């Protein structure tokens, strides 16, 4: 309990309203996964972070299974009978811990893992922005124009996609020009979902006439 | 910042960082080819940058050796062979590693 | 070629065996040798023929039972549930 | 012979106390060595000997299919009254000329 | 001789 993780959770520019304990646990779990990928034993890791104190701890897992693969995280029912059969097959119960490492190699590994975790958090934010409406009369500016598709950038780092089949037959979108349409689907793509619109139905005209008149 | 001779340099696998000692010097008698790392050396690149990730990592570990430019010594292209001898010379008032 | 085939014709002239050995004679350390002998398996074949129920749950094993399983048994040493013939595995007949 | 496993050395370009000669002539002499093998295909030989005197392949601890065709070829000489030398010699069957440059193809942490 | 013969054997062909 060095209480530095308390200030890390209380940074608090980007993770104040978000769960600070969950963000700290995710970062520490990425660091512990990097440490596990730095050791030779393929053992799973589990970071437990406190919200009131801020500090965290790292435990190693056993990953009760019905096989012998991943031997540092491999168990069985006959192997769980050593613990009076308390563990069942399929559980990820942790039965070990680790202490600390400076580890400049794992420093770079944790840099990569933290970059991946920040990208995952940005993807989660984009998916939350897409799910906060799930489809509506919205406008977007096409950042990229791929083959029969337009990827559009939106506010708060949100993005969306418009398909040529979902678009109008005569009205063709172009990059740099804003297009307003009624969204009807949010396909979960890589690194979050994106809104998909269809500006060819009478619903879009009704929504436009309601706000215009 | 002064140049430092750590064994730890990113962007390269442990296959390169296998024959290095506790400090970063290859053991005597290693069959090496062109481009193999001989001695790991780093040069402080200077932060001069703030991101939600770099200072986040620095707060996580407390080690400032990250974000440091590497200037290690490797085998020249084409030439191969083995290592027979290593000499170490250090300035006064400076400690020495285990190998020296 | 037939000629060269003829005149040059006659000159042509047309589960682990270590389990059957002692458990203390394996990769297990001193603290694991007693663990292998906790279930009275002086040889790892009886340890291989037995599970972890009768060895780690006995009073001759410490808190490292969850770790020794991930240390020695993880390296395919013993106590993996192998069905030995008598000492060695049935499919390990090397007579 | 494929390779050699001199214990008291670290590489090919060193010396050894109590040895009248260097390592390179040892490599050349083992190159000159010839042994017929019939049963086993890649058997491994060795030797341990002390005392001042010449070293020949006759001194090699023989085995089943090991056949020292010329048990008189000199290997080296010992100059120390206690001049223990240790080596493990691997022999392999094959065809043609195999240079040591191709030998680097192993790459299996050899 | 066997080596040479089996090289020859490929010539008893098309």
């Amino acid at each position: 309990m060095n209480k530095e993780i308390l200030a890390v959770v209380e940074a608090v520019s980007n993770e104040k309203a978000l769960p600070r304990e969950k963000i700290f646990e995710a970062l520490e779990s990425a660091l512990a996964t990097a440490t596990k990928k730095k050791y030779e034993q393929e053992i799973d890791v589990r970071v437990q972070i406190d919200r009131k104190s801020g500090d965290f701890d790292t435990f190693r897992r056993w990953l009760v299974v019905d096989e012998v693969t991943q031997p540092t995280k491999e168990i069985t029912l006959e192997a769980a009978r050593y613990e009076d059969e308390s563990l069942n097959l399929g559980d990820y119960v942790e039965d070990q811990i680790e202490s600390v490492t400076f580890d400049r190699i794992t420093t770079q590994t944790a840099k990569q893992v933290i970059v991946q975790k920040v990208r995952e958090a940005e993807r989660a934010m984009v998916v939350d922005q897409f799910r906060e409406h799930e489809g509506e009369i919205i406008t977007g500016v096409v950042k990229k124009v791929n083959r029969d598709n337009i990827s559009l950038d939106l506010g708060n780092n949100a993005e969306a996609v418009i398909l040529r089949e979902d678009m109008l037959p005569r009205e063709n979108f172009r990059p740099g020009d804003r297009v307003r349409g009624v969204l009807y689907s949010v396909r979960p793509e890589a690194r979050g979902a994106q809104l998909f619109v269809t500006r060819s139905k009478p619903e879009m005209l009704i929504e436009l006439f309601r706000i215009e008149v | 910042g002064p140049e430092e001779i750590t064994a730890d340099i990113p962007n390269v696998g442990e296959a390169a960082l296998s024959k290095l000692d506790e400090s970063g010097i290859v053991y005597i008698g290693a069959e090496v080819t062109g481009g193999d790392i001989l001695v790991g050396k780093v040069t402080p690149k200077g932060e001069t940058q703030l991101t939600p990730e770099e200072k986040l990592l620095r707060a996580i570990f407390g080690e400032k050796a990250s974000d440091v430019k590497d200037s290690s010594l490797r085998v020249p292209n084409g030439v191969s062979g083995t290592v027979i001898d290593v000499q170490v010379f250090t300035r006064d008032g400076v400690e020495k590693d285990k190998r020296a | 070629a037939t000629i060269l085939a003829e005149q040059l014709e006659a000159f042509v002239d047309l589960f682990d065996p270590i389990l059957l050995r002692p458990v203390d004679d394996l990769e297990l350390t001193v603290r694991s040798a007693n663990c292998l002998k906790a279930e009275a398996i002086h040889y790892i074949g009886d340890l291989v023929q037995r599970t972890e129920v009768e060895l780690l749950k006995t009073p001759n094993l410490g808190k490292k039972s969850l770790t020794e399983i991930k240390d020695v048994l993880a390296s395919r040493g013993l106590s993996l549930g192998m069905r030995l013939e008598n000492w060695p595995p049935a499919s390990i007949a090397d007579e | 012979v494929t390779e050699v496993e001199i214990d008291g050395v670290l590489h090919e370009y060193s010396t050894k106390e109590g040895v009248q000669e260097d390592i390179l002539e040892i490599l050349l002499n083992l190159k000159g060595l010839a042994v017929r093998v019939q049963g086993k295909d890649e058997v491994i030989l060795t030797l341990n000997k002390s005392g001042i005197g010449p070293v020949t392949a006759a001194d090699i601890t023989h085995d089943g299919d090991v056949e020292i065709v010329k048990p008189q070829h000199v290997i080296c000489h010992l100059t120390d009254e206690n001049a223990s030398i240790s080596m493990r010699i691997k022999v392999q069957r094959g065809r043609g000329y195999v240079p040591a440059s191709t030998r680097i193809h192993s790459e299996e942490d050899e």
